[PDB]
RNA sequence: AGUAGAAACAAGGCC
RNA sequence: GGCCUGCU
């Protein structure tokens, strides 16, 4: 209802009507990357250079009615000048910090579920036990090891199929979950995601983070367990080995 | 041909057929029977669905035509001929809603009331064979398959015909008419045979026209066409062609190995010419500090008030006068600029509130010294063609300069300790692991040995100056700003102290490219007379500004006080890299810790404590007139820190080129020192590659001299 | 004492203190003005290493071209570009013989990729030469412009959505008598019409520029960027070349750094130790001189034709078009030249297009000679560059040729006591030669060099040296009985990246962690790097601890936030909070590390999806600090000012499409249906199934269907 | 002048 | 003379 009237509104104007009529779905991606903005070759130089300007960041126009134009001391927090090729306005970093001290507040109960792998790492490090460090020549041999702790033993596309099935049931396409392991993963992750109001895209990236396994070729010495490769920086060195038992 | 399929079939049907064919890449030009078959299939499906609207509850009205009604219901949803994505989306949605079994292959329609999919096919052969073909193709089959024929006959599963008799008879008659009419021209002959060939698609990437001709001009010289070259390659057989032309090739094409012995290497030739002069952005070993003993942290303060306080602690100012003129600019402008800075400082002091950033009046003196209106006017080439002096920008080799002794003494001074600590690093999480405690102890040793070092003071000066210059350039692209050069140190007793080295007057800084130059005027206090090493002060105008009475046993010396005034320029890239000079600490102490850990592997215990306290081991870190002198680990740390700091201060393309081309030679020499029988193919080329980078950079020339000394002492 | 750090090498071996020889703490050299002089130098030089070839006049572009293939064999040790077709084909044959079925399997994989690739893949690239504007534009923008021009001219096979159909359109455009593009003036539009020859030259041209931030060289170099017509063919050829390389143990190009080190260690172990007592072993640390200038695309076509033997003709054609286009490639000279007049005190800019007619009175002797020598090859403001590759673009295939040369020394093909092996990545190699005597060692080295000269590959004798096996160098990896850490190469990556506050923090800690894992960064060095990174982070984003009294533009808000919070240990460093990072926390994001210490008010305000700010793998938790920095905003003064409105409208349409298709952002949409058609069909079916069993009921369902019907009526109209 | 080093900056353009 | 722009 709300979508179709907006579609009619966009189709009313000649330019947007032509864009919709001539642009095919396949090219939808291309036009989404169509931009005059060139990727920066020296981001550090610009960030050090841009941070000395007034209004060096950009924000949605909503900020104009959610944050005051000036704080108590009279410093500008945002400007009404739009970005180059966007409806977003240019705002200063004081708008961020202000939002962090006087902006709207919400319940962050979902975030521990959103980035649950990172919280799992936090809690495993918190409950870990250290031991004596042994100084000795480390024979570090370079091997391909899996870095993701919560790997479900699914490939990128094999996992993405489950992601689409659980998050976007009607956009799956022709693919049917052939393996019963994928099927039971779908059952369980749909059972626990019956009513979770967070937008589907963060759910998809949740489940990519949790399910997809990743490999990397690194110099390892001992360990080789997925939870021990997590703290390889902390447990191995050129001349020392730190005994550590992740929680 | 296509005139037929367009004239008989509805433009809607043919348009959908074109969409369907071009979806997979087929062409109606080459596969016409496929186009006609797709049109027939689409029309049969639509007329199967059309004019038959399901009423309120399960049963359907066979309406006379599409009627305007509140009953927008249809007995079938048409999945055929939408798109792969859209057809599968509809299939998935309706399957999820009604729970019907998902069809492994795209069906044609979906009947709602009976809640099942239906597949419709038109067959040139007899219906039964095609029916059983799609039955074996469609297993897990709960869908209702209905099959028609161009001749007309029908079949379906369970002998079940979902559509009523009259509508099916209409479809039969339409197919019948199509067939006899198409035969009336006789294409039915081709349609009888094309069925089995249509289903599979052959890809047809072909080279023709222009791109074909180009293909005939991209081959070896003795080939006339791409067909001939491809045939030759296909029939190619290895018959010892490499060996034959190796025999034919001249023996002068060789890689003869020249042995590399002790007497082989030659001392690098350094350029000859006038001695090189100082190019750094500030005085390093000649700087003087005015102190106030301010208990305020690295940024807790207003730079202008700090500068005023530091200048009010010193008494003995004199009417400034020129001592060492610039010799190529206007010295009166420099003197007047210094007096203008003094006047502006007094003006700032008298006012109520100290401004955080002060703008300097754009007088003639600062206008000349900061290079305003110096760039030539940009003109179109059509307006300036006959001007005699018009020519390309001067692009020649930099002027040659001989090495001078001052740079080596400056590097000596940069490695000595001082009575002040120049580094207070940020905090880090409390150490919980034993390795974290070891790292903290090693880091404390490093900072204890490095903090009191002139290289670290140079790091602080460069970071502060470049940060201030970049921030001022971005904030005020038009105003001449006064920036006091401020540092802050910890005396050995623990008290805090603020130090003023001088002032920078920054001009207009409309910096577009990373190489765009912002000019500034640097004014620095000093006690070193410019008449002792004038060649080092080529671009400086040195004035005499005061007198100092420093504590000495011979009464009190009452030395003079000069002010080195010069014009310099910097860039956004140069300023950005000078704002990150603290990576020199990382480089030096990473090398030191790498050495410590290499020695800690052989001896099964950490050796940082022994290395730093016991002062046991020593390394060659310089040469004295008697010979090579070795120093403890702390001197090595300071020397590497100074080397990195001077690499950052004296960066240049010459330095990079020399570093690479001399690393090659140093590794060759090291291989010689290990009895690895090293060899070379062209050593003169390597030497000329090393020597082309030594032009005028004092740092690069000093590095080349160091390499010559290393070659002299090595290889013995 | 006269301090001399170089003397430190009198006790510490060079490889164990090599980081001292890398001046990577100062600014790298940058190019300031034009890059046209370098381009003319490159064209003249690559035409000088092949001057003994055959001169031809291309019948399509009318341009002069030089063919050194099967030319006279070199009689000197200077760079040569006279590769022998027989030698290259025989090297390929022996490479296949030593690895049976490699070419067939690689061809199968490339065929599957070719048949399953889509046009959208061409959007994953950096600056590409948009010929419609004669300018470097992002990959997506150039692709969109090319698609629009083709659709306007009538080449719509790309609507199929397959990359190969786009290549079919590219080829079909070559046979059009005259195409039409659009030009903007200083605003409206103007239709310009290009002949067949003009379009050919614009499609065969590569845009040149100068390479900045190059470490280790005194002189600046010129690099090139291709157009959009040749990038799909290049993509397919690169797919085949990488498939071949993955199956070769002597190639290290497609793998990472640690994999390169593992390959080098394995080859050294297999060569030196297994050699018997009498056998001598040597290692050559070789660099190739003028690698690209002597790589002729015709030899690449020969290699492609050999590899694709006994394959479908369409596959051979589609994989052969790329070398065909690089053999006829043109180079755009560049920006031009800036002239100065001292007496009248003015400056002037001349484009490179005028170099073919400019009077040579304004140039130096060097530039005058360059222009005089290159003028014969100038065709419509571009220079013919047939003889050899400009820069890379076939690094995989060049590595394949190098690995073939390496494999020609298995002792099955040398038939002599000497033999060789090693590793080779484009323009760099390590060669281990084993032979019973120094005579045999030198004979093997000479034969390897001479065989390289027979394939157009030249050994740099000034940058190459041979020593005994056990010590060598390869791509700045210094092996001394085991690879040694080189922290200097990684030093430039220890500052704030410049993405945003959260991204910069995560990237810095992740870089420190990774260099601790791979590059042997010490614990104390890691702690100091963390401290320095946090200092630079606070000073760059004006986010100081808040307890400090450093006055900045952002300091008032930070102090008030500091005073407001009760538990100040939960504040992010960007909010003026303390640093809790250490060696044990480098793998944990800051938001999660400080999660249980945040105040509920601060935690909710920071991690709020409603914030108007949010729009080398590093983990990052989305917060208000994930903002996006402003844009260049220099568009407003140029003729190309209408791109901003087009971008905004495209974003509106794509956002609405996502509103219709939720998964449009997760996985890219596929389908030939126009956007409006797909949205309307989805709306119809969704309203259908919602009315039947869902939120919708009959009246509003009918209203939605009426709106859809009028939308389609407007579409057709 | 100064930065810089094989070509540039020392502001650009529109009224 | 004011305004516009600093990777387009």
């Amino acid at each position: 209802m709300e979508r179709i009237k907006e579609l009619r509104d966009l189709m009313s104007q000649s330019r947007t009507r032509e864009i919709l009529t001539k642009t095919t779905v396949d090219h939808m991606a291309i036009i989404k990357k169509y931009t005059s903005g060139r990727q920066e070759k020296n981001p550090a130089l610009r960030m050090k250079w841009m941070m000395a300007m007034k209004y060096p960041i950009t924000a949605d126009k909503r900020i104009m009615e959610m944050i005051p134009e000036r704080n108590e001391q009279g410093q500008t927090l945002w400007s009404k000048t739009n970005d180059a090729g966007s409806d977003r306005v240019m705002v200063s970093p004081l708008a961020v910090t202000w939002w962090n001290r006087n902006g709207p507040t919400t319940s962050a109960v979902h975030y521990p579920k959103i980035y649950k792998t990172y919280f799992e790492k936090v809690e495993r490090l918190k409950h870990g036990t250290f031991g004596p460090v042994h100084f000795r020549n480390q024979v570090k041999i370079r091997r391909r090891v899996d870095i993701n702790p919560g790997h479900a033993d699914l490939s990128a596309k094999e996992a993405q199929d489950v992601i689409m099935e659980v998050v976007f049931p009607n956009e799956v396409g022709a693919r049917i979950l052939t393996s019963e392991s994928q099927l039971t993963i779908t059952k369980e992750k749909k059972e626990e995601l019956q009513d979770c109001k967070i937008s589907p895209l963060m759910v998809a990236y949740m489940l990519e983070r949790e399910l997809v396994r990743k490999t990397r070729f690194l110099p390892v010495a001992g360990g080789t367990s997925s939870v021990y490769i997590e703290v390889l920086h902390l447990t191995q060195g050129t001349c020392w080995e730190q005994m550590y038992t992740p929680g | 041909m296509e005139d037929f399929v367009r004239q008989c079939f509805n433009p809607m049907i043919v348009e959908l057929a074109e969409k369907a064919m071009k979806e997979y890449g087929e062409d109606l030009k080459i596969e016409t029977n496929k186009f006609a078959a797709i049109c027939t299939h689409l029309e049969v499906c639509f007329m199967y669905s059309d004019f038959h609207f399901i009423n309120e509850r399960g049963e359907s009205i066979i309406v006379e035509s599409g009627d305007p009604n509140a009953l927008l219901k249809h007995r079938f949803e048409i999945i055929e001929g939408r798109d792969r994505t859209m057809a599968w989306t509809v299939v998935n949605s309706i399957c999820n809603t009604t729970g019907a079994e998902k069809p492994k292959f795209l069906p044609d329609l979906y009947d709602y009331k009976e809640n099942r999919f239906i597949e419709i096919g038109v067959t040139r052969r007899e219906v039964h064979i095609y029916y059983l073909e799609k039955a074996n193709k469609i297993k897990s089959e709960k869908t209702h398959i209905h099959i028609f024929s161009f001749t007309g006959e029908e079949m379906a599963t369970k002998a079940d015909y979902t559509l009523d008799e009259e509508s099916r008879a209409r479809i039969k008659t339409r197919l019948f008419t199509i067939r006899q009419e198409m035969a009336s021209r006789g294409l039915w002959d081709s349609f009888r045979q094309s069925e089995r060939g249509e289903e599979t698609i052959e890809e047809r990437f072909e080279i023709t026209g222009t791109m074909r001709r180009l293909a005939d001009q991209s081959l070896p010289p003795n080939f006339s066409s791409l067909e001939n070259f491809r045939a030759y390659v296909d029939g190619f057989e290895p018959n010892g062609y490499i060996e034959g032309k190796l025999s034919q090739m001249s023996k002068e094409v060789n890689a003869r190995i020249e042995p590399f012995l002790k007497t082989t290497p030659r001392p690098l030739r350094l350029p000859d010419g006038p001695p090189c002069s100082q190019r750094s952005k500030f005085l390093l070993m000649d700087a003087l500090k005015l102190s106030i003993e301010d208990p305020s942290h690295e940024g807790e303060g207003i730079p202008l008030y700090d500068a005023i306080k530091c200048m009010r602690t010193f008494f003995g100012w004199k009417e400034p006068n020129v001592v060492k003129p610039h010799e190529k600019g206007i010295n009166p402008n420099y003197l007047l600029a210094w007096k203008q800075v003094l006047a502006e400082l007094q003006d700032i002091e008298n006012e109520e509130k100290i401004p955080k950033t002060k703008n300097m009046k754009k007088t003639s003196q600062l206008k000349w010294a900061l290079g305003e209106n110096m760039a030539p006017e940009k003109v179109d080439f059509d307006d300036c063609k006959d001007v005699s002096d018009l020519k390309q920008y001067d692009s020649d080799e930099p002027e040659l300069r001989s090495l001078a002794s001052w740079i080596q003494s400056e590097f000596n001074k940069a490695c000595e300790l001082t009575d002040s600590s120049w580094i207070e690093l940020d905090e880090i999480g409390e150490d919980v692991a034993p390795i974290e405690h070891i790292a903290s102890m090693r880091r404390n040793y490093f900072t204890a040995e490095v903090s009191h070092c002139r290289a670290t003071e140079y790091i602080m000066k460069g970071v502060y100056i470049n940060t201030a210059l970049l921030n001022a350039s971005c904030a005020a692209m038009d105003d001449f700003q006064l920036i006091p050069m401020i540092s802050k140190c910890r005396t050995k007793e623990g008290r805090r102290k603020t130090n003023l080295y001088g002032f920078i007057i920054k001009g207009r800084s409309h910096l577009r490219n990373d190489t765009d130059v912002v000019n500034f005027v640097s004014m620095e206090f000093s006690l070193t007379d410019p008449r002792l090493e004038p060649h080092k002060w080529e671009k400086y105008c040195v004035l005499e500004i005061g007198d100092m009475l420093l504590r000495s046993a011979i009464g009190q010396v009452s030395r003079p006080m000069f002010l080195y005034v010069r014009t310099n320029g910097t860039s956004k890239i140069k300023m950005k890299w000078g704002m990150e000079m603290r990576r020199c600490l990382l480089q030096s102490l990473q090398q030191i810790e790498s050495m410590i850990e290499a020695e800690s592997s052989v001896k099964e215990k950490d050796m940082t404590k022994e290395f730093f306290e016991n002062k046991s081991e020593t390394w060659p870190i310089g040469e004295s007139p008697k010979g090579v002198e070795e120093g403890s680990i702390g001197k090595v740390c300071r020397t590497l820190l100074a080397k990195s700091v001077f690499n950052s201060l004296y960066a240049s393309p010459q330095l990079e080129g020399f570093s690479a081309e001399s690393r090659k030679l140093l590794l060759i020499v090291q291989a010689l020192r290990d009895n690895l029988e090293p060899g070379t193919f062209d050593l003169g080329g390597l030497y000329e590659a090393i020597e082309e980078c030594l032009i005028n950079d004092p740092w690069v020339l000093l590095n080349a001299s160091w390499f010559n000394s290393f070659l002299t002492h090595a290889l013995r | 004492m006269d301090v001399n750090p170089t003397l430190l090498f009198l006790k510490v071996p060079a490889q164990n203190a090599i980081s001292t020889t890398f001046p990577y703490t100062g600014d790298p050299p940058y190019s300031h003005g034009t890059g046209t002089g370098y381009t003319m130098d490159t064209v003249n030089r690559t035409h000088q290493y092949s001057e003994k070839g055959r001169w031809t006049t291309n019948t399509e572009t009318g341009a002069p071209q030089l063919n050194p293939i099967d030319g006279p064999l070199p009689e000197d040790n200077e760079p040569s570009g006279y590769a022998q077709t027989d030698c290259v084909l025989e090297a390929m044959a022996f490479l296949e013989e030593s690895h049976p079925g490699i070419f067939e399997n690689s061809c199968l994989e490339t065929m599957e990729v070719v048949q399953q690739t889509r046009v959208d893949k061409l959007t994953q690239g950096r600056q590409t030469y948009d010929w419609t504007l004669n300018r470097n534009q992002p990959a997506a923008t150039a692709l969109a412009n090319t698609i629009e021009v083709f659709r306007s001219n009538g080449l719509t096979a790309n609507e199929s959505g397959r990359l190969i159909d786009f290549l079919k359109d590219v080829m079909e455009s070559m046979d059009k008598e005259e195409m039409e593009i659009t030009t903007h003036f200083q605003i409206g539009k103007k239709k310009q019409r290009l002949n067949k020859r003009s379009y050919l030259i614009r499609a065969l041209t590569l845009n040149t520029m100068t390479k900045d931030a190059e470490r280790g060289k005194l002189k600046r170099r010129a690099i090139a960027t291709p157009g959009m017509q040749i990038r799909g063919f290049v993509y397919f050829v690169e797919t085949l070349a990488r498939s071949i390389c993955e199956k070769l143990e002597q190639s290290g190009l497609p793998v990472g750094g640690n994999e390169k080190k593992a390959k080098l260690a394995n080859v050294v172990r297999k060569m030196m130790t297994n050699s018997q007592d009498t056998e001598l072993s040597f290692t050559i640390t070789g660099d190739n001189t003028k690698w690209n200038e002597n790589q002729n695309p015709r030899m690449f076509l020969a290699m492609i034709t050999y590899i694709t033997r006994n394959q479908p003709e369409w596959f051979r054609n589609v994989l052969s078009i790329a070398p065909i286009m690089f053999s006829n490639k043109m180079a755009r000279l560049g920006k031009g030249y800036m002239f100065e007049s001292k007496s009248m005190k003015l400056r002037t800019q001349i484009p490179a297009e005028m170099l073919a007619s400019i009077d040579l009175k304004y140039f130096n002797d060097s530039t005058r000679k360059k222009i005089e020598k290159i003028r014969p090859l100038l065709i419509d403001g571009t220079a013919s560059l047939s003889p050899g590759m400009m820069m890379g673009m076939f690094n995989m295939l060049s590595t394949v040729l190098g690995v073939s040369i390496l494999n020609l020394g298995q002792k099955r093909y040398t038939k002599t006591t000497y033999w060789w092996d090693g590793l080779q990545s484009s323009d760099d190699f390590a060669l281990i030669v084993n032979a019973p005597n120094h005579e045999g060692i030198q004979a093997g080295v000479d034969r390897f060099y001479r065989t390289c000269k027979l394939l157009g590959i030249n050994m740099s004798k000034k940058k190459s040296y041979i020593n005994r096996t056990g010590t060598f160098e390869f791509t700045s990896f210094f092996y001394r009985y085991g690879f040694v850490a080189n922290f200097s190469m990684e030093l430039p990556s220890f500052g704030v990246s410049g993405i945003n506050e959260s991204a910069d923090m995560s990237i810095g800690v992740t870089v420190i962690k990774n260099n601790m894992i791979n590059n042997d960064l010490g614990p104390a060095t890691a702690q100091m790097a963390l401290q320095l990174f946090i200092k630079d982070y606070r000073y760059t984003y004006r986010c100081h601890r808040g307890d400090t009294q450093i006055q900045t533009r952002r300091s008032f808000e930070i102090k008030k936030l500091w005073e407001q919070t009760r538990s100040k240990a939960g504040l992010l460093v960007s909010d003026g909070g303390p640093n809790l990072y250490n060696i044990r926390n480098l793998h944990i994001p800051e938001v999660c590390l400080k999660w249980e210490l945040m105040d509920e008010d601060y935690q909710g305000r920071l991690c709020n999806p409603l914030n108007p700010f949010v729009s080398m793998e590093y983990d990052a938790v989305a917060t208000t600090h994930s903002w996006i920095p402003k844009r260049n905003r220099s568009i407003l003064n140029t003729s190309q000012r209408g791109i901003l409105e087009d971008e905004q409208m495209y974003q509106k349409c794509c956002n609405l499409f996502e509103k219709f298709f939720p998964s449009s952002s997760y996985r890219r949409p596929v389908g030939i249906s126009s956007m409006v058609e797909a949205m309307v069909s989805r709306a119809r079916i969704d309203a259908r199934i919602d009315f039947e069993s869902g939120r919708i009921k009959k009246e509003e369902f009918a209203e939605i269907m009426k709106i859809c019907s009028t939308i389609e009526e407007l579409r057709r109209q």
